[PDB]
């Protein structure tokens, strides 16, 4: 709010205010297209069902183990232990000293309507495959996916009916380590702990810029208009008044900056959500090191984490060739 | 380039379903494309098996997927209906009948047999 | 008043960020010492002689009350100027302590008693300080400090070894070394005497008669204050939105007993932003701590002025309880009150909703209030429902680890997709 | 580098300049990003081996 950071509720710097013209019409359409934006960011990742989809009660998939990433539902919260374990990592006096009309908005998507979406993704694509990507869902045992999954990137289908013992241990101890691996490193989440800290330190500078004199008896208006006469107030404030929208315009400038970066790797993302979740990519690298087959989707405060399967050749032996 | 010059594997780039055609168009600053798509339809579920043991050997299919309409064995495409007699050149055998789970016993017909065996007597 | 932000006639459906509401506040309140003396400020305008320049007196005033206005009457002075505060307000601010300086010279250098400036006067004899606060006044005094004869009364320093620091003075009678001649004799060539005479004599004419000159320095700092002006304290009134002023620091807002733990030398409380936080009040020994009012966002939902002519009101971060407070009387910025708590009143995560009726249902989102609550307006015979957007249908899907769906016949869609290309070219 | 290009070498500027706030402190952290990044950026086209 210009008119209250500006001018602490006098008249006489309102005046001077309107008579400085639009620039704060300009500065109040700024943000909103910014926050209009960051609403409709999340709204391409995660709303890609057409319906809410749930998986079946009894859960056998031929060996495999997906406690880890299903929805929990003794836990007040439907959500996996990874997506708790991610929660329970980004952390969200000075709050208070915002009485100069600084203000944050709730997002429009609740926490609980981004973990419905990220479960009605994961029960779709581990019980019917890629083909509730083009139209409904369709049923397929998860072996007979797994085999098409391996027959898809030139290995013949007999090896994963041959080791299917073997790849769902391997599977299984490979998804229990993502725990471990998270709650050791402590710069684990550090992407998205920046955007939150670089989204403080800016609000704070600006309340701690309030302070300064621009060259001017004094920082405090009251104290000016209790001091010096009109003729001289309106020439001691008027040092304080463009002061203060140099210092405002500085802020929206650098937003306007941070919320491009934000947009693209938000374009990033729903990609990465088509094709690599949707289905099965055969770029190299788009979706982790090795041969994709899979990948799983789960949300973090202002993000989302993805976890891809990927096939790795091992031991080798040198022949001769003709 | 890649929808309008070609076809695109990539999973929702060129619209939603299965990418055939694409043909652009102008518009006062812009363009719009027009995406032609193949989307499957009315859906039949069967009861399906991932190997086929006959001689105590274990047949699996070369392209397609086994399939049963209550009483008989056939193999068909994955993206469309249409059964076929499982035969010796549309399997392929690989290892024993003990190692796969959930196998079933069936029958593979041999084309060369009747026909070189009732003429060869 | 959405009507008026936008600059038109007719407004399409949405949600529209028009202004901010704030509470007005009720009454007015002064605070300020119990002091009763007056000022002697009749000893320094009206004396019978003023002290030379290089032995200007210094005197202190504290502990009176001071009126400026009586001071006019004391001197036939014309400019009365003054660098770090008006003249017109002397009167409103209160002081800690006020010195008074007094002395005579020449017209010509009333012009150096100025921060900033350098000369015969201002080098060696009274040297303002470049920061100084205060006010001068000079007038004419040649019919009392020039005789026929000749003046030789008042002194002045010329010759010295270097500049005196401000409010510095020197008094010290001794010969200057103005030559390689060790100067230890009482008087020769090379040795000057550093003090000279004037000749204040009505034959002279203007800017070199004898001047009067009176110099008043203040000081405005956070200390407590002594000398304050004539104005009458009113009662403390707490817990409520008033307006105060503590010793000439005027502001806004509510008080409240607080509890931190001042020091004897501490008076006043800030922090971040340098603003004024805790305040210890003048006549009982109490500290009191300052709240702002009460403020906030206004939102205002509507439909299409085409369709309707209904609005809701949202008020954005406040709790619906503080609205009816809000909600009062000559009480609220916003002339409009109309709405106040008439039904309808529904607390969101976002804010307070007045005018939107809550119901059971789930629709698609089409004017989003926030935090999973979205608005529209339709029937229950037509008004504006606040429900909580849906997601989508429900629908269960089958497994079973020995059945495959195939399809078994298939379809050909054609969509359309928009892309910007460029943008207009323009030139300034 | 503020100081030394707004004022040169001067007292009185570097009074002025304490004076009216801390738009030098922001400064100074833009280009540090810019230039970290720089260096990151061609860490990520030739580092894969
Ligand atoms: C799937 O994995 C989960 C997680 O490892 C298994 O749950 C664990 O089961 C063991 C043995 O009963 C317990 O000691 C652990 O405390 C369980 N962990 C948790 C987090 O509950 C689960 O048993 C596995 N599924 C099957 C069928 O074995
Ligand atoms: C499953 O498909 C087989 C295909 O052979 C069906 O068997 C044929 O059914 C037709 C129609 O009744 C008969 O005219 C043929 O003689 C049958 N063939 C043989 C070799 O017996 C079978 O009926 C189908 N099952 C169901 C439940 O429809
Ligand atoms: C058909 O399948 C059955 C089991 O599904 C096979 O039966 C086994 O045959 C072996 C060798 O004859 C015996 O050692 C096992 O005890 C049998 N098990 C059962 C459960 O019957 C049978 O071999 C398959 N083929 C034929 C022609 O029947
Ligand atoms: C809005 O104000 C009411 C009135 O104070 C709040 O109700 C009380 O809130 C406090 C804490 O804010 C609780 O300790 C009391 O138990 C509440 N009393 C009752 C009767 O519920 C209410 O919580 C406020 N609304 C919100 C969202 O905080
Ligand atoms: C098909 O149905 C279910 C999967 O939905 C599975 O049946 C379970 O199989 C496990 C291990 O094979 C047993 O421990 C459970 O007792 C079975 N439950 C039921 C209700 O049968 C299995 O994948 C398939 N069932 C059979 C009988 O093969
Ligand atoms: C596949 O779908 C098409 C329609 O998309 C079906 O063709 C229709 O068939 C009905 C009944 O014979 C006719 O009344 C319509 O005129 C046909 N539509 C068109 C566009 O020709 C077709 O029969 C379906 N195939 C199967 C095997 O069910
Ligand atoms: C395989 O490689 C090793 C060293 O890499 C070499 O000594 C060996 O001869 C190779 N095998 C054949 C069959 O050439
Ligand atoms: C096909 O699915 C329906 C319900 O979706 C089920 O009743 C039916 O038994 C299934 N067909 C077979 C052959 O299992
Ligand atoms: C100055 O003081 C003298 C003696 O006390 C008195 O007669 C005279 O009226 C005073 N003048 C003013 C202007 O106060
Ligand atoms: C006296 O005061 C002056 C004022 O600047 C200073 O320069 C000087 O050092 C002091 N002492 C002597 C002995 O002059
Ligand atoms: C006058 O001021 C003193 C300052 O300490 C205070 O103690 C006293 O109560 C005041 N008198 C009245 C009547 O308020
Ligand atoms: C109002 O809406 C109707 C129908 O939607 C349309 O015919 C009419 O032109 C509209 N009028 C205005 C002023 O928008
Ligand atoms: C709507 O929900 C509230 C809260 O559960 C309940 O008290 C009320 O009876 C419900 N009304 C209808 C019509 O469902």
């Amino acid at each position: 709010d210009c008119t209250m950071y500006i001018c602490g509720d006098s008249t006489e710097c309102s005046n001077l205010l309107l008579q400085y013209g639009s620039f704060c019409t300009q500065l109040k359409r700024a943000l909103t297209g910014i926050a209009v934006e960051q609403d409709k960011n999340t709204q391409e990742v995660f709303a890609q069902v057409k319906q809410i989809y749930k998986t079946p009660p009894i859960k056998y998939f031929g060996g495999f183990n997906f406690s880890q990433i299903l929805p929990d539902p003794s836990k007040p919260s439907k959500r996996s232990p990874i997506e708790d374990l991610l929660f329970n990592k980004v952390t969200l006096l000075i709050c208070a000293q915002k009485f100069n009309g600084l203000t944050v908005l709730p997002p429009l998507l609740t926490d609980e309507m981004i973990a419905q979406y990220t479960s009605a993704l994961l029960a779709g694509t581990i019980t019917s495959g890629w083909t509730f990507g083009a139209g409904p869902a369709l049923q397929i045992p998860f072996p007979m996916q797994m085999a098409y999954r391996f027959n898809g990137i030139g290995v013949t289908q007999n090896v994963l009916y041959e080791n299917q013992k073997l790849i769902a241990n391997q599977f299984n101890s490979a998804i229990g380590k993502i725990q471990d691996s998270l709650s050791s490193t402590p710069s684990a989440l550090g992407k998205l702990q920046d955007v939150v800290n670089h989204n403080a330190q800016a609000l704070n500078t600006l309340v701690k810029q309030l302070s300064s004199k621009f060259g001017a008896i004094s920082s405090v208006l009251n104290d000016i208009l209790s001091r010096l006469d009109p003729p001289e107030a309106e020439v001691q404030i008027d040092r304080l008044i463009t002061g203060r929208l140099q210092s405002l315009q500085t802020y929206v400038t650098q937003q306007l900056i941070r919320a491009a970066e934000i947009r693209a790797s938000a374009n990033l993302a729903a990609t990465k959500m088509s094709e690599c979740v949707l289905g099965q990519s055969k770029r190299v690298d788009f979706c982790g090191k090795g041969y994709h087959l899979m990948s799983f989707p789960q949300s973090a405060p202002h993000g989302v984490v993805f976890l891809h399967v990927t096939y790795v050749p091992a031991q080798e032996k040198n022949f001769t060739t003709a | 380039s890649e929808c309008v010059l070609g076809q695109s594997k990539r999973v929702d780039f060129c619209g939603k379903g299965y990418h055939l055609m694409s043909f652009p168009q102008s518009a006062p600053h812009g363009v719009v494309f027009l995406h032609v798509t193949y989307v499957p339809a009315q859906e039949k579920n069967f009861t399906t098996a991932p190997a086929i043991c006959h001689d105590g050997k274990a047949h699996f299919p070369r392209e397609g997927v086994f399939v049963s309409n209550g009483t008989h064995w056939f193999v068909t495409q994955r993206n469309f209906y249409e059964p076929q007699i499982i035969t010796t050149d549309n399997t392929f055998v690989s290892g024993n009948c003990d190692v796969v789970i959930g196998i079933v016993n069936n029958t593979v017909y041999d084309p060369l047999q009747p026909e070189l065996d009732s003429f060869k007597e | 008043e959405t009507k008026c932000t936008l600059k038109s006639f007719t407004v399409e459906k949405g949600i529209y960020q028009t202004s901010n509401f704030r509470v007005q506040p009720t009454e007015s309140i002064v605070r300020f010492p119990n002091i009763t003396n007056l000022c002697p400020f009749d000893e320094v305008f009206n004396a019978t002689r003023f002290a030379s320049v290089y032995a200007w007196n210094r005197k202190r005033i504290s502990n009176c009350v001071a009126d400026y206005s009586v001071l006019y009457n004391f001197a036939p002075f014309f400019a009365f100027k003054c660098y770090g505060v008006s003249p017109t307000k002397l009167n409103d601010l209160c002081f800690t302590n006020v010195y008074a300086d007094s002395f005579v010279i020449r017209g010509n250098e009333v012009s150096q008693i100025a921060p900033g400036q350098t000369g015969n006067i201002a080098d060696y004899n009274y040297k303002l300080p470049d920061d100084f606060t205060g006010c001068v006044i000079a007038w004419n005094s040649n019919k009392l400090d020039s005789k026929v004869g000749g003046n030789y009364n008042y002194l002045y320093r010329l010759f010295r070894k270097s500049n005196l620091k401000p409010f510095e003075r020197d008094i010290s009678t001794e010969i200057y070394q103005a030559g390689n001649k060790p100067c230890n004799g009482v008087a020769g060539f090379n040795c000057y005497f550093p003090l000279r005479s004037y000749g204040f004599r009505p034959t002279y004419g203007v800017g070199h008669q004898p001047y009067r000159v009176v110099v008043l320095s203040f000081e405005l700092l956070h200390a407590p204050a002594t000398v304050c002006g004539p104005k009458k304290s009113t009662n403390l009134v707490k817990n409520k939105c008033v307006n105060f002023n503590f010793n000439g620091l005027t502001g806004t807002g509510v008080l409240t007993e607080s509890n931190k733990k001042f020091l004897p030398f501490q008076q006043f409380g800030r922090d971040i932003a340098d603003t004024t936080d805790a305040v210890r009040d003048p006549q009982t020994l109490e500290i009191l701590d300052i709240t702002p009012c009460s403020f906030g966002g206004v939102s205002v939902i509507t439909p299409g002025t085409n369709t309707s002519n209904q609005v809701a009101v949202l008020y954005q971060g406040v709790n619906c309880t503080e609205v009816p407070v809000a909600i009062h009387a000559d009480q609220l910025t916003p002339t409009w009150r109309v709405y106040s708590t008439g039904s309808n009143v529904f607390q969101t995560r976002a804010g307070c909703l007045i005018g939107a009726e809550y119901v059971n249902n789930s629709y698609e989102c089409d004017i989003p209030i926030g935090a999973g609550i979205c608005a529209s307006y339709q029937t229950q015979s037509q008004s504006i429902i606040a429900y909580t957007m849906s997601l989508g249908a429900e629908n269960s899907v089958a497994y079973s680890n020995n059945s495959i769906a195939i399809p078994t016949n298939f379809t050909i869609s054609v969509t359309t997709e928009i892309l910007p290309v460029s943008m207009t070219k323009t030139s300034v």
